[PDB]
DNA sequence: TGCGAAATTCCATGACA
DNA sequence: ATTGTCATGGAATTTCGCA
DNA sequence: TGCGAAATTCCATGACA
DNA sequence: ATTGTCATGGAATTTCGCA
């Protein structure tokens, strides 16, 4: 401040100040003179000030602040007090985009044997077909083998309905979905205890985490969409068709249709595969538990150049899931509890509770 | 000649009429032959055309090459027959009044039927909600012959359903006079 | 056919038909001793049949498709013919999606003077302020230099109105839109010719082209956001605030303000930069034409590894603008007329009318 | 001293009241004394409020260091004068009855008012749409005492719109008459 | 122990949300 | 308390048919 | 004729549609 | 008949202050 400023008018040497500089008073205001012009020093208590001022013109990141105060001022380190600023201002904070990128996605292992886990969506709500409206999706995880069943609603109740037609088949350890209304009632929870079913959730607004499933929507719209050019949209009667036709289809990678990884041989459907036409079912059986285990599965990707990952105790924002119009794409910073795996946490929302989410709807908060 | 596989010959019949369940009255009963593995579908009538609807389902899992079953009206109808041509199956029937199908076949539509009657008394009329569990039990039941049950021969896994207890099946004291007090 | 097969089983040969296997007849047909197993050998007359049941199935591209096939038959060279329906199937081609990128954006030359062109747009609607919901958003495609204006409707008469305004101070060469309702109207077209001014839309579906403008309403946004932080969404009365504060704004690449740009010297708004004090203005217009020349520009980016470029006379389709749920994103193919700039063609939409386009609304027809 | 720049100094004044013009009935004028650029806003009133409205306008674009004007009450109120020290506006009043500007802002003045006349005559009412054309005729003027327009002081090009017909100014003899019919 | 062509595998691209 | 996926069709690489 | 720190420049990321 | 753009904040690179 005053004192500081003092020592350095009667020539005498203060750390941040380059001594070759020829500092003077001018106007009631301590100057300098430098290459690039002639700029006021504000006294240190000035300038959090001036920081501000420049910065509120336009709520600018660290260069441009800095150049409109630069175009009046100099002082020791001027970017350091920027960036203080800019790490303490709520408005920036929750209104900027990130310009770090997720890190690598993983991929989980593929579910050892065929009712492990199953991922279950909807797709809807579809042009009226006989009443209905959407299309429940139940896909087996580790062979592919998917259900559709047409409903009026994606309701708890419909989900029900469906999935006692289908568990008359087998029960699953597991069923993952989303964080759908249909699927986070109480009356779903119920009906799975009541099964031995356990419940896994996506994080929220992650559809990446069903991607098993999401990944089955597409092929499903795609033929439905085929199957119907040029004719009215009742999707209805082709469900059935849709659901036997990509039961057995070749998957490329794979060489094995999801009907083969479910049974092991082809029923009766056009082009059955006949190479084991003289193997006992036991003998098929065999190579079919040796096909399950030697499946492709695909590795992490390369991280991009400037990616990011969680730390522990790190300052980070949740995406704000449905933001109005002109208001914040961010929440409040929040902390790092736990780092569950390299690309989903806990976080402490600040009100505060544990949330459990994916990177991809976490930004790293800016200037630490 | 090659070994027997499943979707090699699917055994279907009719079980009724039952008393009303939500509206149904009847169950088409699809045993496959190698495995012994059943579906069951209610239906309101022994008809072609239930048994269309029902096989519709069926048939968009897994699609056999021969179904087999006796001469009821429903399977010897020319709109059954058409269905069937349509789809590459073949029909079978066994001569009227002498029903042939397989020792395991046999064995498994006793089960049904004993089964059936077991949990269909104090509850005749909530049958339809239990055809799912009747299932899984009946498919999770070992084999004497095979070492293996339908669900292990159809998905060469073990289930998350064992039906380790396996059970009494006979009618105990009370249900014997209490179906002989519904039947009054 | 039944003639080229009969050759066969004599045992003489046939080009395409490998000698070392030996080739017999069985239960009616022909068939053939492989490594994988025994294969019929369809007669030629029969094969595109045999394809087109095998690719119907499921609408299944080229390696699903083969591997149907392969289930049951041989014969020489079998992708040919699965390519060959591929590249024939209506269906496949106006549903399936494109695998090949666009080629490397171009980075169009900055225009040499302010009121060269003119970059518009309309942003909203957005949350009523004072009866108003949209913002007519002009920017001088060299300056960056921004006018807003709020309005009822995003109307040419509105837009009529804000530009008369506008123009008071100066008339543009070009005005560059997007094909919006209110640019594309004949009235706007009397209203341009009337005053020397030339209309340029862009390619539709494109919002790319007005890039410029695009990117200031992410500013405008973003800034509007930032200042409404915590109160009711008035921001009507804000709009001549934003517009001063992001003239003045400095861009970090460039160093200079858009308001600079344009008068080569700051107004009596805060941080007034003062490094021309000392020049008179002629000397200062002078400094300012040497620093419009000099200013950064960006270089057309690599090519991906796997993008196309359009070549005239290439069959091409067009994305469908707004697809109904359940119908095909592609339009049937149609062909270039003229390569217009690597990114801009003229296509024949088979009606047939000329239509000039973006290729990021095209994808190359597959299976030539 | 350091040489004169645009922005340095607005001169501002009102010109009315004018003959209805879509409800319009004064202009509020504005010219920088460096470059002698205009700006012209239509207002309903001389007063404190139309004035802060239409400099609200100009100020969106770009800020004067200082603001001349005549002692109107629209330009001494205290309201006024709020307005500008907001802004970091140092006001400048000539004083009463004798009006200094400057030669180039004089004559400026002098055009304005004289080219409005020469318009506002055969359509005294339609002159709101006229203001656009009326500023770009008067900015695209070439100025005798410097090689330069306005627009050129102002952007450092030339327009796209020059004024190369330098116009007669003067009123026909058609506009005499019709001036001196309309004052009747 | 090598060549030309065919077959198979690789893999970026995009779409499901 | 959890986690991307995989059909597609040109290109790159491997294998086949033959000497 | 070189060192440590500060300043400046680079540039991937994402959002406007 | 046309065509992406540029604020952002860590990291990479250059410059500054000093000997
Ligand atoms: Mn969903
Ligand atoms: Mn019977
Ligand atoms: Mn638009
Ligand atoms: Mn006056
Ligand atoms: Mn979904
Ligand atoms: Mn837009
Ligand atoms: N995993
Ligand atoms: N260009
Ligand atoms: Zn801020
Ligand atoms: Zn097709």
């Amino acid at each position: 401040l005053d004192a500081e400023l003092d020592q350095l008018l009667q020539g005498h040497y203060i750390k941040g100040y380059p001594k070759q500089y020829t500092y003077f008073l001018e106007d009631g205001k301590v100057k300098v003179s430098r290459p690039e012009g002639v700029k006021i020093i504000p006294p240190q208590s000035d300038r959090q000030k001036i920081v501000l001022q420049a910065h509120n013109l336009a709520h600018t990141g660290r260069e441009a602040t800095l150049l409109k105060i630069a175009n009046l001022y100099w002082w020791p380190n001027m970017r350091k007090d920027v960036v203080k600023q800019l790490g303490r201002c709520q408005q920036c904070l929750i209104t900027n985009a990130s310009n770090k990128a997720s890190g690598p996605i993983l991929r989980p292992d593929r579910p050892q044997k065929p009712f492990d886990k199953f991922f279950i969506d909807y797709i809807g709500p579809l042009p009226p077909s006989q009443g209905y409206l959407y299309v429940l999706v139940v896909v087996d995880g580790m062979t592919g083998f998917t259900w559709l069943y047409p409903t009026k609603a994606p309701s708890t109740s419909a989900t029900v309905k469906s999935l006692n037609v289908l568990t008359s088949i087998a029960i699953p350890k597991v069923i993952h979905s989303d964080q759908g209304a249909a699927f986070t009632s109480s009356t779903f929870a119920e009906w799975a205890k009541e099964r031995g079913i356990h419940l896994e959730f996506s994080t929220p607004y992650h559809p990446q985490s069903s991607g098993k499933v999401e990944r089955k929507n597409s092929d499903i719209k795609r033929l439905l969409t085929k199957l119907l050019v040029g004719r009215p949209t009742k999707w209805y009667d082709l469900l059935p068709v849709v659901q036997l036709a990509l039961n057995n289809t070749y998957s490329p990678v794979l060489k094995y249709t999801p009907h083969q990884l479910l049974f092991g041989i082809d029923s009766n459907t056009p082009f059955a595969n006949q190479d084991t036409l003289d193997l006992t079912r036991e003998e098929e059986l065999s190579l079919l538990q040796e096909i399950r285990t030697s499946l492709y599965h695909p590795s992490t990707p390369p991280a991009s150049s400037r990616s990011w990952s969680p730390v522990v105790g790190q300052l980070v924002q949740e995406r704000v899931a449905r933001p109005a119009s002109l208001r914040p794409r961010w929440h409040k910073p929040s902390t790092v509890l736990k780092v569950l795996n390299p690309r989903t946490v806990v976080i402490l929302d600040h009100l505060g509770n544990n949330r459990t989410v994916s990177i991809d709807n976490l930004k790293p908060t800016s200037h630490q | 000649d090659r070994p027997q596989k499943p979707f090699d010959k699917f055994f279907i019949d009719y079980i009724g009429p039952l008393p009303p369940s939500q509206g149904y009255l009847y169950v088409l009963v699809v045993v496959d032959g190698m495995t012994g593995f059943t579906w069951l579908y209610p239906t309101k009538a022994p008809s072609t055309s239930a048994t269309v609807k029902s096989l519709n389902v069926l048939t968009s899992i897994a699609i056999p090459k021969v179904i087999h079953s006796d001469q009821g009206a429903a399977f010897t109808s020319s709109t059954f027959a058409e269905w069937a041509k349509e789809r590459g199956i073949h029909l079978e029937f066994s001569t009227p009044y002498h029903p042939q199908s397989s020792g395991k076949v046999e064995r498994k539509n006793s089960d049904i039927k004993r089964l059936l009657t077991k949990l269909l008394v104090g509850r005749p009329t909530k049958w339809y909600d239990l055809l799912p569990v009747v299932q899984l039990a009946l498919n999770n039941t070992y084999s004497p012959v095979l070492k293996y049950t339908p669900h292990q021969l159809l998905f060469g896994i073990d289930s998350n359903t064992p039906f380790a207890n396996q059970d009494t099946l006979d009618l105990t004291r009370e249900e014997e006079l209490s179906l002989l007090q519904e039947i009054r």
